[PDB]
């Protein structure tokens, strides 16, 4: 029982780590998409709003 | 003789109604122009502007 406690708990560690980096990957994804969004909408609204007018 | 009176009044109210339509279409056509030039299309924007005017 005790050595199993060690083994499992170790798996918990490493799997948790990958879980963290995947988390970062997803949130990064959201930020990227949304940012693309603002760059575009702002761009097509920068074409008819171009500074001279 | 009445027949001609009635046709004249009819033609008058006719012209008024058609004028009314063309005007309504005019406003709708302004809107449609704005949607058009929103993309950046300089051709559709043209013939729409034109139809609005006419």
């Amino acid at each position: 029982q005790k050595n199993q406690a060690v083994n499992f708990l170790r798996m918990s560690a490493r799997v948790d780590a990958v879980a963290a980096r995947v988390q970062t990957a997803v949130t990064m994804g959201k930020v990227t998409k949304s940012m693309a969004g603002v760059v575009k909408s702002m761009d097509a609204t920068l074409k008819t709003m171009n500074l001279e007018k | 003789m009445e027949k001609h009176l009635f046709n004249l009044k009819f033609a008058a109210k006719e012209l008024s109604r058609s004028a009314k339509k063309c005007d309504k279409e005019e406003k709708a056509e302004k809107a449609k122009i704005e949607k058009a030039i929103q993309k950046g299309n300089m051709e559709v924007a043209r013939i729409h502007a034109e139809n609005a005017i006419r």
